[PDB]
RNA sequence: AAACUUUCAACAACGGAUCUCUUGGUUCUCGCAUCGAUGAAGAACGCAGCGAAAUGCGAUACGUAAUGUGAAUUGCAGAAUUCCGUGAAUCAUCGAAUCUUUGAACGCACAUUGCGCCCCUUGGUAUUCCAGGGGGCAUGCCUGUUUGAGCGUCAUUU
RNA sequence: CGUGGAGGUCAGUGACGAAGCCUAGACCGUAAGGUCGGGUCGAACGGCCUCUAGUGCAGAUCUUGGUGGUAGUAGCAAAUAUUCAAAUGAGAACUUUGAAGACUGAAGUGGGGAAAGGUUCCACGUCAACAGCAGUUGGACGUGGGUUAGUCGAUCCUAAGAGAUGGGGAAGCUCCGUUUCAAAGGCCUGAUUUUAUGCAGGCCACCAUCGAAAGGGAAUCCGGUUAAGAUUCCGGAACCUGG
RNA sequence: AUAUUGGCGAGAGACCGAUAGCGAACAAGUACAGUGAUGGAAAGAUGAAAAGAACUUUGAAAAGAGAGUGAAAAAGUACGU
């Protein structure tokens, strides 16, 4: 799906906070939030190259 | 409610939470063939509504409570 | 003093339960629910907000009606009843 | 002088045999619901 | 039960006036006198006549309300309103 | 056990009406002493019971009306057919069929014809 | 020399990788056209002998009727089919009903389970009082009925 | 050289044990790797010729999960303060009763409400988790019980304010305005003396509705009663409103 | 004749195989967070069959040790490997 990993809110924590800069799910309550996310890397997020 | 009902001349009942108390003692008149003198009424916490009602003197709400058959 | 000594005032409410989506987000003075719109006659519903419209969309809830519509569809509407032709 | 800087709409035809399938079957239908007519 | 206002049951409710009645029947005083005849209504006088009529003494006709409410189920008179139309 | 269809729709209103009376003041009875027995399933079949004469005493009262009302050109709605909001309002075959005088003429003097390629 | 620190094996932990599964997902194709004032989608509150969820249902409340099948349901307490049958079942089908409070939401209000009006009927010491039951009372627009308004136009001496 | 999947083949391996994992054991290859024995295990899996790719990790302050050292270390030093005996209990510094010692010291560590919370209230049972020691205790867990009004509130009124209708704007979702440039609705009399079954004569002016449990406002007190109710129940004695 | 990531009903794949595949294989748009608009998880596998360990003994008890069921407790609901 092309919208498989990407229907996520997340933004960067952005620079100096001594973690890696990936985005990171937003809110709170949830084991979710401050998670990282649309990275090949990331759990539940987008694949490399999605497939067509 | 039995302490109520043996002492103080006082039939308790669940009730629908749609009856008013004319209702109530209308319903209760015409369900055990007694009088009633008063109906006080309140919503339990559980959602349900509660009636005392209690009889004139002429009716013995203990004898009317063991014709019903709980005692 | 915008932490715990301010939090000391936390009484009370902007929004209640709204009639019509039962969320608590009927805001009290602006007597507007600020998620399905009430009392707006339409629903409150946004294309950026895609999630949204999936959280509340049809088939959601009971779907107490309109989920007999297919079979009677297939049926054709019929009226009247089945006759007992045979056991 | 200037690129073309956007993506573009892909349409791709996977059912040309089931749509060759469904005009076969339509020409048949149709025949027999005009027979004996051309 | 909040405090119900002083002239709107017992005598006033009870009795209705020939001009209120032919007002409520929406006709004229001959139809109503004629419909009266042709009914059986009759006026009535009130024990309480003041009560009856807001403190009034004014020598006034009175109906019951009831009869009044039953006449106007009659169809005579919608055989009257025919004729006016035919008129 | 219970009480059968088929057996209630041979009686009267009137006769309905009495067993009804029975049995929910049987329900009642039961619901007492469901407060002192542990478990009591007669209570099911009671309520079913009175679900299925309120069934036959209903069919019976609307089956009058539709007698009453047959031939009728206005019917209430709860008689009238459900379909669809749009079936409904969509034209009758009759309106559908309305074809003007000319069109008509037309149709007559020059049908569309039924013919075949062989010589 | 013990203790301690470090290295391997065995057994035991910790943890849940790996492997093997899969009533799920995903993508392609084909077919069909059916929501709502006859009150929808959605929301709230309820309903089972033992049930908080999901599923079902609405005071006829895991359902009533009808039709088919033909002996179950099952976790325990329970229906017995007169066993040679208008008949079980959390079965299938579904055409007859029921469908609380709401919601476009419609007597008026609404964050109240708040406040009215009309009609019929019934019951209470009842011509006057009270209560219950049933049925109604939104807005725009169309056709038609009925009742009207305006020296607006006109007619009105055998 | 290795991995997932595809076509062909070896009539390939396999519950008499496939795969995987462990191994102080063995062999082949310069190597990527491959093969064998032993243990554990339980249902599938390989060699070769080809096809195909989401195909090989030490790093990315990499993602998710798991786990160490630090370390039985820092810390549990505010709230002056506890102590003796008995009962209960497997078990008592912490539960219960008694006895002592103290404290809050009427601007209370006392007795009530608004709001908020939602059963925390009461009883019985109970201690796996929680109340940062403990626990036989508990606002914990299990199971039940409990909130009674003509007079107390709401409900009624209007406040700041909000806001339809009539109109007018605006592509429109809707906007302006709160009485206007509206036919905005009630009431009295009649044999209106002839036209014979068609209502006549008169009177009066103003615009919804919402918005206060601290403003305005009809009217209840005392005594008693419960495990938990109370100006509401019971007894007695009153009052208000309408008819 | 054309379109169709919605609805209903079907058939398929050199696709993924529980950190993958939809966020959701499971009471998932749930639990939970936020005043609100919104944000949004984790979590599959005993065994052919519960045959889910009667009974004895130690312990206050949880449990232990025997005994037993099972092809296997080197499968004991902390359950395939
Ligand atoms: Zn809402």
């Amino acid at each position: 799906s092309e919208k498989a990993g990407h229907q996520t809110s997340a933004e960067s924590w952005g620079t100096g906070r001594a973690v890696a800069r990936i985005p990171r799910v937003g809110g709170g309550g949830t084991g979710r939030s401050g998670q990282g996310a649309f990275g090949n890397m990331c759990r539940g997020g987008r694949m490399f190259a999605p497939t067509k | 409610a039995m302490k109520k009902v043996e002492d103080g001349n006082i039939l308790v009942f669940q009730v629908s939470m749609k009856a008013n108390k004319y209702q109530i003692k209308k319903a209760v008149k015409e369900l055990y063939e007694v009088d009633v003198l008063k109906v006080n009424t309140l919503v339990r916490p559980n959602g349900t509504k509660k009636a005392y009602v209690r009889l004139t003197a002429d009716y013995d709400a203990l004898d009317i409570a063991n014709r019903i058959g709980y005692i | 003093g915008k932490g715990t000594p301010s939090f000391g005032k936390r009484h009370n409410k902007s929004h209640t339960l709204c009639n019509r989506c039962g969320r608590r987000s009927f805001h009290v003075q602006k007597k507007t629910c600020s998620s399905c719109g009430y009392p707006a006659a339409k629903t409150r519903s946004y294309n950026w907000g895609a999630k949204a419209k999936r959280r509340h969309t049809t088939g959601t809830g009971r779907m107490r009606y309109l989920k007999h519509v297919s079979r009677r569809f297939k049926n054709g509407f019929q009226t009247g009843s089945a006759s007992k032709a045979s056991a | 002088h200037f690129r073309k800087h956007w993506q573009e709409r892909v349409k791709v035809h996977f059912d040309q045999a089931g749509k060759k399938v469904s005009r076969r079957n339509a020409r048949a239908t149709r025949a027999a619901k005009i027979a004996p007519r051309p | 039960m909040r405090i119900k206002k002083k002239n709107t049951r017992g005598n006033a409710r009870n009795f209705i006036t020939r001009s209120q009645a032919v007002r409520k029947l929406q006709v004229s005083l001959a139809d109503f006198r004629r419909l009266c005849i042709f009914k059986g209504i009759y006026p009535r006088e009130p024990r309480n006549k003041k009560k009856a009529n807001k403190g009034s003494t004014a020598p006034t006709t009175f109906y019951y309300a009831k009869d009044i409410q039953y006449l106007m189920h009659e169809p005579v008179l919608a055989k009257f309103r025919e004729h006016k139309t035919f008129a | 056990a219970g009480v059968k269809a088929y057996e209630l729709r041979t009686k009267s209103k009137e006769q309905l009406a009495s067993q009804l009376v029975d049995l929910k003041k049987e329900l009642a009875e039961l619901k007492v002493q469901k407060l002192s027995r542990p478990s009591l399933p007669k209570i099911k079949t009671v309520r079913k019971s009175i679900a299925c004469v309120l069934t036959v005493i209903n069919e019976q009262q609307r089956e009058a009306v539709r007698q009453l009302y047959k031939g009728k050109k206005y019917q209430p709605k709860d008689l009238r057919a459900k379909k669809t909001r749009a079936l409904r309002r969509a034209l009758t075959k009759f309106e559908a069929s309305q074809v003007t005088e000319k069109q008509r003429k037309k149709q007559i003097a020059f049908p569309q014809r039924k013919y075949a390629i062989k010589a």
